[PDB]
């Protein structure tokens, strides 16, 4: 059994049961039972959102270039208002959340569908669901799980370097890379500021301030400036 | 018991109706306190004189002994590496944790060696006997493995003591009387014994 | 055996060690009996952590402030908060009381009767307000992410800690308060003057703190 | 501690305390309202 | 058995297990067992690091009798290939690869006989005898008896961690290495000695780097 460090002990509530057990639990976050199934159900559901954000901004970096990801939500143009994007998104959103949670917290209890009397979604556990969320299957589970959430964590590493890669150097994660690729002794963080008690510099952040939307002014502040280098 | 010469006009070691800060138990190791100090104290105000008479410390130095900060009416040394308050704040918190642990193994025989220090425990275990701990670091080298030899040695530091309490004495009252320092002192006395005595400086 | 504020004497007898920081240090003898020790050890709490909250602030607004981002120094920055919004102070006074009164006084009738805010007066909630120990109200509200139920010697640890921080985070507060009131800068422009020259810069150099 | 504050709890220490208290109130009430003769 | 010095009796917890041991625990540091292996595995590394340290600037003042390895670390005074290099790149290259190998290390302290496999080629391992001692690919030449050479091994080390800050001590007192030093007490002793040159260090005061500035330090207050 592999683990997050090689020759030391896991924690005492973490057997090897769960998919992506190693053992790294240093917080003793999952002690509690009851607090480990919300937290399990919580990795996956960030997992997935953010395995699906960084394909979604590869994939629209890659077809549609000059486009900073960044900026998507500004520059973006449709007949479909704002407002109207929001209430579908909105109403849609808690539909679907208020269905999620609702089998969180009673088991097994929104498996038919509502509309169609026929329809009712098999057995299964918390958090994967199966059925028509999947229709077809490469392998087994026990592997396709442990592939999932290590993607997953990858994944949700990945986006939290594209939004600290987007607010100091300006630029979308390819072209990023590219710069990197360029002058990588000169291109790194430690290449761009440092903290010696003499002084302190950090990175210049390139979103510049207050976004002007359709006469809203969007505040856009960068995330934790003052404790950045 | 070491230095025991008899030597008790006023008869300050009764045993009998005794208390407070007048016992045998507080005069004699408050006495080789004393004693000690004195030694560092003579040493230390006749070193700077003496190393600035053999040429080995440069002239910036080799001040006086009241000059050096101790009293800044009669001279201060500027020159340090900060001031002398943030000097002596440093002497308070460092002198407070060592007579202030001293103080404790007084009180409390073996104390210091139970409570973690940092490892520094068997270190401080102390004996069942004040002023003389002993151990690894206070005595390094096994010196006074004999009794015999242990009683006289503790007789020639009672005796170098002594001698070293009645030198600072000395610093101080020459230092007022003829301001100058101690060593200039052995110069004016060897050029001239009859005519620079202390019946001179009245 | 264990650990005392002053080594070589005895800890008093009514400091056991039961309690997270117990270091026998009580030389007036404020807590000799239990239930005035018991709710001293809540008031120690409740000053604790509000003073690693607000120590907390004072260090976030202080690293935001030097570097050029706006922020106020803390001893300007209810006043600038007052006078940037149009937020009218004595309003914000009686409603933070309102707010604080009753949850205080939830607090305070917990300490009194010692099971009695679960009984579901408030709202529908039951078991979400009784407490677990003396200062230590954990449920699901309070202790959400369920530290204090699992793995119990690592929540005597954790007291621990919590304790010793708040005792860290008290003596840095009174040390923000008596600096400034000293020096007169924030504190974090006080350890930029205390970096440039440590053997020059400090509470000996003022004028105030050694007035000689 | 239970016997310092019996002793606090003494006749003259309680008529110290509180006549310095209703004293203390007579001398701000005085103070934020200077000299009330009527109402 | 002699000991550090004459009539002093060795603690009861110093016996001869370890190399190198002479009795001398003044303030008893390591009369606790699990601080003892701790201490000794900071005096092999202590040691290991010191003596590299002073075989490192006895030749780069041999080979090369420019650098004066005091100004060594500036990104001007660099070799051929890396001569105006970020050193920020530097010190993420050594900090990656320190911390990888500091952590391995740490964990044969904490859990002895658990990282002697290498982790990606699993029919790869180091067979440790003793703690502190790795062997296998450590040791390819394979001299390993094994006490007297870790007797050579602490004593080397040892005179070698007090002549790095011999080293160190003497260029901020006299501004110069250590063969320089040497040149000079044989050039004249008394002239040039120690009882001239302490007390003015010949520190810099904060060297600018490219962005940066380093507060600098004299072990004493010479200035
Ligand atoms: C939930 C995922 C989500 C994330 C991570 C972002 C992230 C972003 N949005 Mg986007 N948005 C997201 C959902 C949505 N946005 C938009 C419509 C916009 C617009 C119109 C704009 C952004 C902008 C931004 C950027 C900076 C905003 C900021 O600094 O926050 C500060 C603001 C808040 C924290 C408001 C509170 C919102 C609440 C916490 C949620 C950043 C790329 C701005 C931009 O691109 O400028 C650089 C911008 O102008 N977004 C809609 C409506 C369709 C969304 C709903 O799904
Ligand atoms: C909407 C107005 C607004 C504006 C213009 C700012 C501006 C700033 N914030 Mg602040 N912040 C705000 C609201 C705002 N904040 C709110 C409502 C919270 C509580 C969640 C915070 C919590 C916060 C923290 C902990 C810190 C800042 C910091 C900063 C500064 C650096 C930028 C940054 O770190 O992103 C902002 C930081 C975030 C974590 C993002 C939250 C901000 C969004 C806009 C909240 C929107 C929620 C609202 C209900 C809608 C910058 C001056 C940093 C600083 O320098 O402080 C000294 C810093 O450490 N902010
Ligand atoms: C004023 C009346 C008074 C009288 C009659 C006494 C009498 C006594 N005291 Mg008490 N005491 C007093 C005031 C007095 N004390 C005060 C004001 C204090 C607080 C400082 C104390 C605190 C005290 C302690 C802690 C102890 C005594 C002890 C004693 C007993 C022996 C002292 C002795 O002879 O040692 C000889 C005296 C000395 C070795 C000290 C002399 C030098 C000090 C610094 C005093 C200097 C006085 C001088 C006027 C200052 C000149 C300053 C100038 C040069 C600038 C004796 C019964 C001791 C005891 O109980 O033993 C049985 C004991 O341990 N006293
Ligand atoms: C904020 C107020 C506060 C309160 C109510 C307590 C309460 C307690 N402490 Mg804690 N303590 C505090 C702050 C506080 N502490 C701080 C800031 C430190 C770090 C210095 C400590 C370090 C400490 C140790 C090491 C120990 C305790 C212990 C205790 C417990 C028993 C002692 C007692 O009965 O005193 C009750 C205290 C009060 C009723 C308040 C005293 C306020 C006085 C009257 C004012 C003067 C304070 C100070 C001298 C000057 C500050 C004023 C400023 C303007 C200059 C009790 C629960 C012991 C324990 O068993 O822990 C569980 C123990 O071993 N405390
Ligand atoms: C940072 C030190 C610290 C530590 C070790 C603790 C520890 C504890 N708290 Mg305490 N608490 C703290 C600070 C701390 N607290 C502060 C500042 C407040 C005021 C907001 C509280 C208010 C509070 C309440 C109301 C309760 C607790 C409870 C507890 C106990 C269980 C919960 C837990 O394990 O969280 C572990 C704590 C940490 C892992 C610390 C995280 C530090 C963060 C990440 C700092 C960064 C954020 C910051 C804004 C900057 C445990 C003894 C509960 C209890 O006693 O149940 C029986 C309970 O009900 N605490
Ligand atoms: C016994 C006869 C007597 C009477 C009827 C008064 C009455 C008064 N004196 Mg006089 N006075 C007296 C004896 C008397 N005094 C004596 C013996 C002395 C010398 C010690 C003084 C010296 C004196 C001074 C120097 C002053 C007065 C003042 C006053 C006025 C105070 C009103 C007040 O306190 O605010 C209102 C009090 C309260 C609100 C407190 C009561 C709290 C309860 C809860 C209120 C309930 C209300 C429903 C009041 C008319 C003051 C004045 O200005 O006179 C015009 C004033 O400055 N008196
Ligand atoms: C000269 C001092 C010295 C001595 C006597 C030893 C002796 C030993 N080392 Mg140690 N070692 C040293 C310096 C020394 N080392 C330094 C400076 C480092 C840091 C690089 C190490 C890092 C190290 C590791 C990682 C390991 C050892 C091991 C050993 C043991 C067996 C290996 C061997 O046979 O080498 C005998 C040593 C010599 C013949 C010294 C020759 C000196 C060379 C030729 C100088 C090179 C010129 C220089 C660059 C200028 C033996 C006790 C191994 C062990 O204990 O396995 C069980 C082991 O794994 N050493
Ligand atoms: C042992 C007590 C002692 C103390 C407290 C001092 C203190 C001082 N020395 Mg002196 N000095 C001493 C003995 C001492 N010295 C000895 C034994 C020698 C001959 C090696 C010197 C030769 C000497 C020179 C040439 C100079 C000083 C200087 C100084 C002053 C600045 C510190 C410095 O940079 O010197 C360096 C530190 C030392 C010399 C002490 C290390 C050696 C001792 C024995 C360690 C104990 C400081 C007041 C400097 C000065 O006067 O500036 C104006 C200065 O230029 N010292
Ligand atoms: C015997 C008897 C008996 C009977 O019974 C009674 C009677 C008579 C009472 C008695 C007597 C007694 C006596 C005589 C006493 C004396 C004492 C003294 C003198 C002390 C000093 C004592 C003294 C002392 C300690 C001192 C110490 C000193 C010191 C540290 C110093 C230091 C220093 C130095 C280095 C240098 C610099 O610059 C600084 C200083 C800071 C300055
Ligand atoms: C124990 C004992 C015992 C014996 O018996 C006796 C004796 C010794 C007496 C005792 C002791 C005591 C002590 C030491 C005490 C201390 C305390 C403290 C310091 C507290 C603080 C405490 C402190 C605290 C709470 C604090 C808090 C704070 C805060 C909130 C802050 C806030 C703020 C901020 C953020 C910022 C803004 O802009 C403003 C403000 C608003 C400003």
């Amino acid at each position: 059994r592999p683990l997050w460090l090689p020759g030391s002990t896991p924690p005492a509530h973490l057997k090897g049961d769960l998919p992506g057990d190693f053992g790294f639990d240093p917080l003793g976050l999952g002690a509690n039972a009851e607090s480990l199934k919300w937290f399990k159900e919580s990795e996956l559901v960030h997992s997935r959102w953010a395995m699906a954000a960084v394909a979604g901004i590869l994939v629209q970096e890659i077809v549609r270039p000059d486009v900073f990801w960044y900026n998507a939500g500004k520059e973006v143009e449709s007949p479909l208002g704002p407002l109207g994007l929001l209430a579908v998104e909105f109403f849609l959103m808690h539909w679907v959340e208020v269905r999620r949670w609702q089998d969180l917290r009673k088991p097994g209890s929104v498996d038919q569908d509502p509309i169609f009397s026929q329809y009712k979604l098999p057995p299964h556990e918390v958090g994967y669901p199966g059925g028509v969320f999947a229709p077809f299957i490469p392998g087994d589970l026990a592997e396709l799980k442990v592939k999932e959430i290590k993607n997953g964590r990858l994944a949700m590493l990945a986006f939290v370097g594209f939004v600290m890669a987007a607010q100091v150097t300006g630029k979308g994660p390819i072209a990023a890379l590219q710069e990197h690729l360029a002058d990588p002794w000169g291109t790194t963080i430690f290449s761009k500021a440092a903290v010696v008690p003499g002084q302190a510099v950090a990175p210049p952040c390139k979103i510049p301030a207050s976004v002007s939307y359709k006469g809203i002014e969007i505040p856009t502040p960068c995330f934790l400036q003052g404790l950045w280098p | 018991l070491p230095g025991d010469f008899g030597f008790d006009p006023l008869g300050l070691l009764d045993p009998v109706n005794s208390g407070g800060f007048i016992e045998p138990k507080w005069l004699q190791y408050s006495e080789v306190i004393h004693a000690r100090w004195a030694m560092l104290g003579a040493a230390g105000c006749i070193a700077p004189e003496v190393l600035g008479a053999a040429g080995l410390i440069p002239d910036a130095t080799n001040i006086k002994w009241f000059e050096s900060g101790v009293i800044p009416p009669a001279g201060s040394y500027n020159g340090y590496w900060a001031d002398p308050y943030t000097i002596f704040f440093v002497e308070i918190v460092a002198m407070q944790f060592a007579e202030l642990r001293r103080l404790q193994d007084f009180r409390y025989p073996g104390s210091m060696g139970q409570q973690y220090f940092l490892g520094l425990e068997a270190i401080f275990k102390g004996s069942g006997d004040a002023a003389y701990p002993g151990g690894p670091f206070f005595n390094l080298f096994n010196l006074g493995k004999t009794e015999a030899a242990m009683k006289e040695l503790k007789l020639k530091e009672i005796k170098n003591g002594r001698l070293a309490m009645l030198a600072m004495l000395g610093y101080g009252a020459q230092a007022v009387m003829t301001g100058k320092g101690p060593f200039q002192n052995l110069v004016e006395h060897l050029a001239d014994p009859v005519n620079n005595n202390i019946l001179t400086n009245f | 055996v264990r650990p005392v504020w002053f080594p070589g004497n005895p800890p008093p007898a009514h400091l056991d060690g039961s309690l997270a920081g117990d270091y026998g240090f009580d030389p007036l003898f404020l807590g000799q009996e239990p239930q005035t020790l018991k709710w001293y050890v809540q008031a120690e709490l409740v000053h604790g952590r509000f003073a690693m909250l607000g120590a907390a602030g004072i260090i976030l607004t202080s690293i935001g402030a030097k570097v050029g981002l706006g922020f106020p120094e803390w001893y300007d920055a209810g006043k600038v908060v007052v006078e940037k919004n149009n937020i009218d102070f004595p309003t914000l006074m009686v409603i933070q009381f309102y707010l604080m009164g009753w949850a205080e006084t939830k607090r305070w009738y917990d300490f009194k009767n010692p099971g009695s805010q679960a009984d579901g007066s408030f709202l529908g909630f039951t078991e979400e307000f009784k407490g677990l120990e003396n200062g230590y109200p954990g449920g699901r509200f309070f202790d959400p992410m369920g530290l204090s139920r699992g793995d119990a010697a690592k929540y005597q640890e954790y007291k621990q800690k919590e304790v010793k921080n708040g005792r860290l985070a008290m003596i840095a507060c009174l040390g923000f308060a008596a600096q400034y009131a000293a020096t007169g800068k924030g504190p974090l422009d006080n350890l930029a003057d205390h970096l440039a020259d440590p053997n020059h810069v400090n509470f000996a150099t003022n004028g105030v703190s050694i007035p000689i | 501690m239970k016997d310092f504050t019996t002793y606090l709890s003494t006749a003259p220490v309680i008529a110290t305390i509180w006549f310095t208290f209703t004293a203390g109130l007579l001398i701000e009430i005085n103070r934020y309202f200077p000299d009330p003769l009527v109402f | 058995r002699k000991l550090w010095a004459p009539g002093v009796v060795a603690p009861e917890y110093l016996k001869g297990d370890l190399a190198g041991d002479y009795g001398w625990d003044p303030l008893g540091l390591g009369a606790d067992p699990t601080a003892l292996k701790w201490y000794r595995q900071s005096e092999l590394q202590h040691a290991r690091w010191a003596m590299l340290g002073v075989a490192g600037v006895l030749v780069q003042e041999i080979v090369k009798p420019d650098v004066y390895f005091y100004e060594a670390g500036l990104p001007q005074n660099l070799p051929e290939p890396f001569t105006n290099i970020n050193m920020g790149g530097l010190l993420a290259w050594e900090f990656i690869l320190m911390h990888w190998v500091e952590v391995r290390r740490w964990q044969d302290y904490k859990n002895f006989g658990s990282v002697n496999e290498d982790p990606i080629f699993k029919g790869n391992k180091v067979p440790n005898p003793e703690m502190g001692y790795p062997g296998g690919i450590f040791d390819p030449f394979g001299f390993s008896n094994l006490k007297e050479l870790q007797t050579k091994e602490i004593k080397n080390g040892r005179l070698a961690m007090i002549a790095y800050m011999a080293f160190i001590l003497q260029a901020q007192a006299t501004g110069k290495g250590p063969l320089a030093a040497l040149s000079a007490h044989l050039s004249n002793p008394f002239g040039n000695n120690i009882l001239k040159n302490i007390g003015t260090c010949t520190v810099p005061h904060s060297v600018d780097v490219q962005g940066l500035t380093i507060p600098l330090t004299c072990l004493w207050p010479g200035s």
